[PDB]
Formats: C-alpha cells, sequence, structure tokens
C-alpha cells in the first residue's frame, strides 16, 4: 500500500531523521543505520517507546510510546521497504499477533529461558544490571509480541536469536514461560519482588527484627 | 559519567548481518551476499546474488556505480546503477521486500562465516568491505536425527 | 601479577581447515 | 576414606589417561575425533542436543 510508506517516511521526516539522517543511513556518532533492521525493529523499538531517543547515555529506557499502532506500521513498513529484514509476526486479520504466540509447552520455555534468557535478567525476569550503566529491563510488563521481536531483533546489548538459532516454536515456547511467569501470584505470600535473598534479608531485618526488639523493650525495662 | 563525548548508544552500530561503508561520499549500508547452502562450500559456478544499499551523503550531485570487483568471481551489474542526489541506490531484494541486481559468478569455493574482499567505485573512491555471507528469513535446515549411539 | 601465559599477539593467523573426522571410533 | 588423590589419571585421552582437572567435554578421546558443536533444544530427550 503506497499510502502506508509514504506516511512511514513522513513520520520519519519528522521524527528520526536527526539521527539517521533522510535515507536510512545513519548519522554517525548519533545514531546506526536502519537498513536491513526490518519492521519487527521498529515495531519493537516504537511499541515499547523506547524511540525516538532524547540523549545519548548508556541505554536509553523504556518510556510511554510517541506514536500509536497505525503509526507504527506505516514507520516499520518504511524501513521494511529500504533493506528488508525481520517482520513482525500477524494473525489472520492482519493485526499484531499476541494470543497466537503463546506457546503451549511452558516446561520447554522455561529452560530455554534458563539457557538463553535467565542470565541478564533472572530467574522469574525481574531484570538485571549489565556491565557499566546497562540494565536489563523488567518483562512484566512486555506482550508477547514486543518479546518476539526482541529475540529476533537483538535491542541495543541482546544477542541476536534468529529463526535458525531459535525456531518460531521454540520462540513461542519462550514468551509462555514469560507471560506466564509474570501473571502466576506468589504461592508463599508476598513475593518480595522476586529477588531472591536480598529483599528477604531486607524485610526480615525490618519487620521481624524490629517486632522482635520492640517487643522486647515492651517486656523489659529501661536504664 | 555514560553521558558524555564516548557514549555506549552513539557508538553502537547496526544490529543486521550487513557492513558499514564509506566509498569516500558514498554510504553502503547492510552490503551482505545471499547464499543457499547445501553442503560445507558454496561450489564455483553458482550464482549468489551481493545487496546492498547506497546512500549519497552529498545532496548536490549524482553518482553512479561501476565496475565492482572482487577476488571471489565476476560480478555483474544490471539496471540504472545512477543513485539521485539526496536518495538510495537499493540493489537486489532481501527477503521481506513485498531493479538493480548485482550477480556474482563463483570461481572460488566460499562458506559462511568468513569474509570475502570487495571493491566498491562510483567515482572518486576505491574501499574495501570484506563482504560477508548473510542468511535472510529463510527458516532453519533440517537436521538429520541421530541414532541410538 | 600479569598472568605470564597470556600475552597479545599480531599474528594475522590462517583460516583453519575442513575437518575429516577420524574412524574407528 | 575421605582423602582422594586429585591428579590421578582417571579419563581416557588421545594421549593416555589424565587427570579430571586437565580433561573436559572437549578433550578427544582419539586421534582426529569428531565433536560438534551441538546445541541445546531445551526439551528433555528426544534429541536434546543437535548439530
Ligand atoms: C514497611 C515496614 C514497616 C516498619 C514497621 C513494621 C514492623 C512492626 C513492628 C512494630 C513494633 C511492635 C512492638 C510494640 C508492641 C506493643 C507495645 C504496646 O503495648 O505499647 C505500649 C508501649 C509502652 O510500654 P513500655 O514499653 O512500658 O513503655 C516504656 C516507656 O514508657 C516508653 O517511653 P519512651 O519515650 O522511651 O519510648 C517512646 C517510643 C516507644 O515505642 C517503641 O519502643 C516502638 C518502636 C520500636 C521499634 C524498634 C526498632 C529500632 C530501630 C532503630 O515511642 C516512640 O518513640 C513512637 C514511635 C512510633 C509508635 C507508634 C507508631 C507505630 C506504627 C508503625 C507503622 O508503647 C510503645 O512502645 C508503642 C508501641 C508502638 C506500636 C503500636 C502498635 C502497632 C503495631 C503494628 C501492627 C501491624
Ligand atoms: C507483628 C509483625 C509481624 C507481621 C508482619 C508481616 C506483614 C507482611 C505485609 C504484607 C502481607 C501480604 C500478604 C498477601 C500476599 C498477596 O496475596 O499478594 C498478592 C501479590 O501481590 C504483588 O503483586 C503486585 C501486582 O498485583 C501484580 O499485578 C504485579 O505484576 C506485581 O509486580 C511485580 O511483578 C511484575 C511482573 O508481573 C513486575 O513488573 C513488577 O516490577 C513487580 O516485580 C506487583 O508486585 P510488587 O510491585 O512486588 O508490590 C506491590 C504492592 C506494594 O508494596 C508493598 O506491599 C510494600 C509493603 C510490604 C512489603 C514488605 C516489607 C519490606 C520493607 C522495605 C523494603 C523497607 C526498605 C527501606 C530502606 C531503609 C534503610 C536502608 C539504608 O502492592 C500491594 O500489594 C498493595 C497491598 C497493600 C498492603 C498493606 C499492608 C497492611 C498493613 C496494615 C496493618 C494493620 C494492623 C493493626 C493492628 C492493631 C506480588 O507481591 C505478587 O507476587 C503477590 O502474589
Ligand atoms: C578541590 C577539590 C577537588 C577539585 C576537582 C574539581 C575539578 C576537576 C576537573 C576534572 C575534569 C572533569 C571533566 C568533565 C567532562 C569529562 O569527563 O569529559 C572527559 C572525557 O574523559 C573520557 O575520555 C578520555 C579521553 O578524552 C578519550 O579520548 C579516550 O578515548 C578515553 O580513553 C578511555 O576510552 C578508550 C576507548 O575510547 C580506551 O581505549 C582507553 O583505555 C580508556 O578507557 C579517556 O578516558 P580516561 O583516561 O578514563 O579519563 C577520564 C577523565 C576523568 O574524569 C574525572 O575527572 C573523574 C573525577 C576525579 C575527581 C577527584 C575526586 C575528589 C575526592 C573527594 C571529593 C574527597 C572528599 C573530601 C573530604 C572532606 C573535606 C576535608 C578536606 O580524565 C580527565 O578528565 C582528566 C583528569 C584530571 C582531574 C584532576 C582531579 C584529581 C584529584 C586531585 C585532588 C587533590 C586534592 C588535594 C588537597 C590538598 C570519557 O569519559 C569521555 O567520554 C569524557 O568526555
Ligand atoms: C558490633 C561488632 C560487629 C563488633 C565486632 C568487633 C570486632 C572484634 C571486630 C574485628 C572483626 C572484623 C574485622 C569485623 C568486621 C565486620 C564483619 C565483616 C563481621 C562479620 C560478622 C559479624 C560479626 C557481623 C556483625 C553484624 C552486626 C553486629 C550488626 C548490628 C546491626 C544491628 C545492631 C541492628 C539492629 C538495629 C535495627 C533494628 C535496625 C533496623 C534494621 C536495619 C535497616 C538494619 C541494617 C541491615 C543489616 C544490619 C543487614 O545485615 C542487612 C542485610 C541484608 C539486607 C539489608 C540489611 C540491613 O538493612
Ligand atoms: C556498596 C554499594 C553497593 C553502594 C553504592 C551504591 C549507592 C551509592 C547506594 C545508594 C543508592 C541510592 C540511594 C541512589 C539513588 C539516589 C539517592 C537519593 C541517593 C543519595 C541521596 C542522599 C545522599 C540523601 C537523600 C536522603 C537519604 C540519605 C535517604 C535515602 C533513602 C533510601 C531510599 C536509601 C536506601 C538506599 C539503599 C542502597 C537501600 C537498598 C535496600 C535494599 C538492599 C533492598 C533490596 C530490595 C529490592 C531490590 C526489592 O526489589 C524489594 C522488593 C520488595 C520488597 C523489598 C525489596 C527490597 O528490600
Ligand atoms: C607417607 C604418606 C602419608 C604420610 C604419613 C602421615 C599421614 C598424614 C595424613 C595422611 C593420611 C591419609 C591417607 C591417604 C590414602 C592414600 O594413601 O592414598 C593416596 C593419597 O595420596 C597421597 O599419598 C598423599 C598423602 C596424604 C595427603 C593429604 C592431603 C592434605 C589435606 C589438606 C586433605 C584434606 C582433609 C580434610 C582436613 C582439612 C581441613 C582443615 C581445617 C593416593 O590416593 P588414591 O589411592 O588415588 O585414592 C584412594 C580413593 O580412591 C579411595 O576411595 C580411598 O579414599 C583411599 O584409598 C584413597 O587412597
Ligand atoms: C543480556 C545480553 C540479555 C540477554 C541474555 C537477554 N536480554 Fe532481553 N534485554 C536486554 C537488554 C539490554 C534490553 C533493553 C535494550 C534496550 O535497548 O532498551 C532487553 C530487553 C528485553 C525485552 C523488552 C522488555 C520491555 O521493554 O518491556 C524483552 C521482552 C526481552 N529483553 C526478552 C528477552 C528474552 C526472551 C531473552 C532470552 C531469549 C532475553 N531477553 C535475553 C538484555 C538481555
Ligand atoms: C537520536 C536521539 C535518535 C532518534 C531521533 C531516533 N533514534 Fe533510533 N537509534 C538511536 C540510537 C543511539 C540507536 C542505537 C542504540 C539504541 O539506542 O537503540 C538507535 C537504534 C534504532 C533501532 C534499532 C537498530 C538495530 O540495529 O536494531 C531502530 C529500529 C530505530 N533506532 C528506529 C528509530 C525510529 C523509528 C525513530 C523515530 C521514532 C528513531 N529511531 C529516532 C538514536 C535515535
Ligand atoms: C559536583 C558535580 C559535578 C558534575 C560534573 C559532571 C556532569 C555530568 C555527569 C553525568 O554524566
Ligand atoms: C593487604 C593489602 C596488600 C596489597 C598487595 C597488592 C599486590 C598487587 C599485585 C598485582 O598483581
Amino acid at each position: 500500500q503506497s499510502a502506508l510508506l509514504r506516511t512511514g517516511k513522513q513520520l520519519f521526516e519528522t521524527s528520526c531523521v536527526s539521527c539517521h539522517g533522510a535515507n536510512l543511513q545513519g548519522v554517525p556518532d548519533r545514531g546506526p543505520s536502519l537498513i536491513g533492521t526490518g519492521e519487527a525493529a521498529v515495531y519493537f523499538q516504537v511499541s515499547t517507546g523506547r524511540m525516538p531517543a532524547m540523549r545519548g547515555e548508556a541505554q536509553a529506557p523504556s518510556k510511554p510510546p510517541h506514536f500509536d499502532e497505525s503509526q507504527i506500521d506505516a514507520l516499520g513498513a518504511y524501513v521494511q521497504a529500504n533493506g528488508g529484514g525481520p517482520t513482525v509476526p500477524r494473525d489472520d486479520h492482519g493485526a499484531v499477533a499476541q494470543e497466537s504466540l503463546i506457546g503451549g509447552d511452558v516446561a520447554r520455555g522455561g529452560d530455554l529461558f534458563r539457557l538463553n534468557c535467565a542470565s541478564c535478567h533472572n530467574f522469574t525476569g525481574k531484570g538485571g544490571a549489565l556491565s557499566s550503566g546497562k540494565y536489563a529491563p523488567d518483562l512484566g510488563d512486555a506482550n508477547p509480541a514486543q518479546i518476539y521481536t526482541a529475540m529476533l531483533t537483538g535491542p541495543q546489548n541482546m544477542p541476536k536469536f534468529s529463526d535458525r538459532q531459535l525456531t518460531p516454536d521454540e520462540k513461542r515456547d519462550i514468551v509462555a514461560y514469560v507471560r506466564e511467569s509474570a501473571e502466576t501470584p506468589s504461592y508463599g505470600g508476598y513475593g518480595l519482588g522476586g529477588f531472591g535473598p536480598a529483599p528477604e534479608g531486607m524485610a526480615m531485618w525490618i519487620i521481624g527484627m524490629v517486632a522482635a526488639i520492640g517487643v522486647a523493650m515492651w517486656i523489659g525495662s529501661r536504664a | 559519567c555514560s553521558a558524555g563525548q564516548i557514549s555506549q548508544t552513539t557508538t553502537q552500530e547496526p544490529a543486521v548481518n550487513g557492513v558499514n561503508a564509506q566509498a569516500g561520499q558514498v554510504s553502503l549500508r547492510n552490503v551482505h551476499l545471499r547464499a543457499p547452502q547445501q553442503t560445507d562450500y558454496v561450489e564455483p559456478g553458482t550464482t549468489v546474488e551481493l545487496l546492498f544499499v547506497a546512500a549519497n551523503d552529498s545532496t548536490e550531485g549524482s553518482n553512479k556505480l561501476k565496475s565492482i570487483t572482487s577476488d571471489v568471481g565476476e560480478v555483474t551489474l544490471t539496471g540504472d546503477s545512477t543513485v539521485p542526489a539526496d536518495g538510495v541506490l537499493i540493489v537486489g531484494e532481501p527477503d521481506g521486500q513485498i531493479a538493480v541486481t548485482a550477480e556474482v559468478e563463483l570461481t572460488k569455493p566460499i562458506t559462511n562465516g568468513l569474509l570475502y574482499d570487495f571493491t566498491f567505485t562510483f567515482e572518486d573512491g576505491e574501499t574495501t568491505v570484506a563482504v560477508p555471507i548473510s542468511a535472510g528469513e529463510q527458516p532453519r535446515r533440517p537436521v538429520p536425527p541421530a541414532g541410538p549411539g | 601479577c600479569s598472568p605470564p601465559g597470556e600475552t597479545a599477539s599480531s599474528e594475522p593467523g590462517t583460516t583453519p581447515a575442513i575437518w575429516t573426522g577420524s574412524p574407528s571410533p | 576414606g575421605l582423602i582422594k588423590n586429585p591428579w590421578k589419571p582417571v579419563v581416557p585421552t588421545a594421549e593416555g589417561k589424565k587427570a579430571v582437572l586437565w580433561t573436559s567435554g572437549w578433550t578427544p578421546r582419539f586421534k582426529g575425533e569428531t565433536i560438534y558443536l551441538a546445541r541445546a533444544t531445551g526439551r528433555p530427550g528426544e534429541s536434546p542436543f543437535v548439530k
């Protein structure tokens, strides 16, 4: 659809030329080239709100999206028309596939997540800290399509997982574990952030020991 | 500190399978070779396709692409290789593209994962890109099932 | 105390040859 | 009974038995042995490692 390509270039001319240039070649020391990135990269980077960036630092953090769903498709098509690349999965209606990307085998997805994903993030996908300034964000707000596109495209410091290294069935199973583990309630009470011993010790010192000491002063005497 | 002159988001390169090259005034983006493989080497005589995008940094004049040579075989250019003033010159049709093409006739075996030198000249530059072999949106090739051992 | 067995070199290197695979495991 | 020799050659190798710490899964058991860089499919059994 020529209207979609023209609309996407019309958004690009006013939003992305500052760091990527008019012909998507990339401005040196300001932004890389968008040739060959594909629609999947643009879709993820805009739906997550990551782009357009505002300054140069360790990582551009996530923020509310700057464009609506219709504008993301136009922006992705324009970049896709220049150099090609991976495309976001779609359902029968032509919209972005959300429910159909959920795998039916979560047990395989959990092992795959632990082997390939739980290194930068944690087991429950809460996030982690990278080398210097950089950090892996929380996975509790990403829809399955965003996770799929992140695996396809490999954001700033994330090894790209090709359709050959990770088949779509494996990718569908991986997001199934990510989506499930986000909305499963904790079984032993409050989850305490799902980080491990670090919140457990802090909660201990501030609750159990505060109550134990406070009770002791009630029972005991001063001076 | 991380927002100084040396940033980690400004030095970041493209997350694709291409090579960024500067031929004086024309920028080469996503320079890669498309070559389906079945055996460890692509035998000589197999026709492959070289794909890239040429961007003209200058917005005053035009440029034309001529004499693409490499030590892998003979490279044939078909179509209008003239890049506009402030436009692009897309050669080949990469996967996910709903007509200038580069045809390469191999004389020596090639394989995925190695780098092969290519020479790009338009009118005022002779630069080497070391073009690799990149696979597009093709699915993973089936692997024969191993026996009991 | 730098490790003696860990020194950088400027040698270019050569492309590895195709593996054959010895028989009789 | 608890004491064990760290350097007792027990691992077969192309150049005779060697100690555990000097060897690994990538150590060839004979000259010219082919060791594939197999990936983990993530599923139990049914070819967990493939070429
Ligand atoms: C005598 C003393 C002894 C007794 C003391 C013990 C008391 C214990 C108090 C708590 C008990 C609760 C029991 C029920 C548990 C429960 O059934 O809970 C359901 C679910 O709820 C949470 O789900 C959130 C959402 O519902 C999900 O939708 C959402 O996804 C999820 O988000 C996670 O997952 C996402 C991906 O999915 C990620 O994207 C995201 O990032 C994150 O990880 C959310 O979780 P989260 O943000 O963790 O917390 C959110 C919390 C907000 O915090 C909190 O309660 C904090 C407060 C308690 C925590 C413990 C203390 C810690 C101490 C501090 C760290 C101190 C540090 C300061 C430093 C100073 C010094 C240092 C130098 O809101 C609430 O619950 C509101 C409830 C408010 C309750 C208030 C208590 C009432 C007290 C009244 C007392 C009256 C008595 C008077 C008598 C006279 C998660 O827990 C889930 O696992 C869990 O399943
Ligand atoms: C009066 C009290 C205190 C007074 C202090 C106030 C003024 C101090 C002024 C300091 C200058 C600040 C400049 C800010 C802007 C800035 O930062 O821009 C510089 C650039 O630099 C880095 O690029 C380097 C190059 O320019 C690149 O070309 C190159 O590539 C790159 O190389 C890396 O990268 C390559 C890959 O590209 C790798 O190949 C390569 O190996 C390497 O890794 C280079 O990096 P690198 O050498 O790391 O140097 C980084 C910065 C370093 O910054 C800093 O000052 C860091 C902060 C130091 C401040 C000291 C702390 C104070 C102590 C406490 C407060 C004490 C408390 C008091 C107690 C109580 C009171 C009781 C008395 O150097 C400098 O600025 C010059 C240093 C001079 C500073 C002098 C101060 C020293 C202390 C003296 C104290 C005397 C006291 C005695 C009293 C009697 C990158 O970051 C760039 O992005 C960045 O842009
Ligand atoms: C008092 C003392 C330690 C004396 C030792 C003297 C001596 C012989 C020294 C030589 C030996 C050396 C070199 C020791 C160095 C220290 C060291 C490495 C010790 C190893 C083990 C050891 C002996 C530990 C002692 C720890 C200790 C005495 C702690 C005192 C803390 C107290 C008294 C707290 C009560 C007050 C109170 C209710 C405060 C509110 C609660 C809070 C916020 C407490 C702070 C806090 C603490 C204390 C955590 O441990 C913690 C762990 C994980 C997450 C969070 C927290 C946290 O927030
Ligand atoms: C050795 C080491 C790691 C230190 C270097 C890092 C460092 C500098 C520590 C401080 C980090 C901070 C506070 C940075 C933010 C900017 C800031 C305001 C700092 C300085 C400001 C300043 C000088 C004064 C302002 C007023 C003041 C002095 C008070 C600060 C109040 C605060 C918030 C202090 C706490 C800081 C701190 C390091 C505590 C962390 C507590 C821990 C270990 C908890 C871990 C934890 C986690 C991670 C959960 O996810 C969780 C989920 C659900 C329930 C519980 C928890 C939980 O407890
Ligand atoms: C003249 C020689 C003896 C000196 C005389 C004085 C005796 C002092 C203590 C020594 C008594 C221990 C007897 C060791 C036995 C022996 O002769 O074995 C030889 C063991 O190598 C050696 O000669 C080395 C000698 C002992 C060194 C001990 C290592 C040092 C300390 C640090 C060890 C840690 C212990 C924990 C305390 C430290 C905590 C401090 C806070 C060969 O090993 P091997 O035979 O392969 O292993 C077999 C298994 O397979 C089989 O299951 C079975 O376990 C055995 O049959 C075993 O031998
Ligand atoms: C360290 C190299 C990582 C590995 C291993 C994995 N991820 Fe990652 N992730 C990493 C970074 C640095 C970022 C943000 C990059 C940026 O430009 O901001 C991410 C982001 C994601 C997201 C987006 C979440 C959101 O924006 O809400 C998802 C959904 C995600 N990553 C998924 C994911 C999966 C499935 C992984 C295993 C295949 C995985 N990550 C590994 C760093 C790293
Ligand atoms: C300067 C502030 C920029 C603006 C304006 C835009 N982008 Fe950007 N982009 C910028 C940087 C520094 C980087 C590399 C590291 C990073 O922060 O992401 C990028 C990268 C992208 C990518 C991914 C490239 C890859 O190889 O995966 C995409 C898909 C992308 N940018 C798209 C994009 C869009 C749609 C923009 C307009 C909303 C846009 N960028 C503006 C910096 C900057």
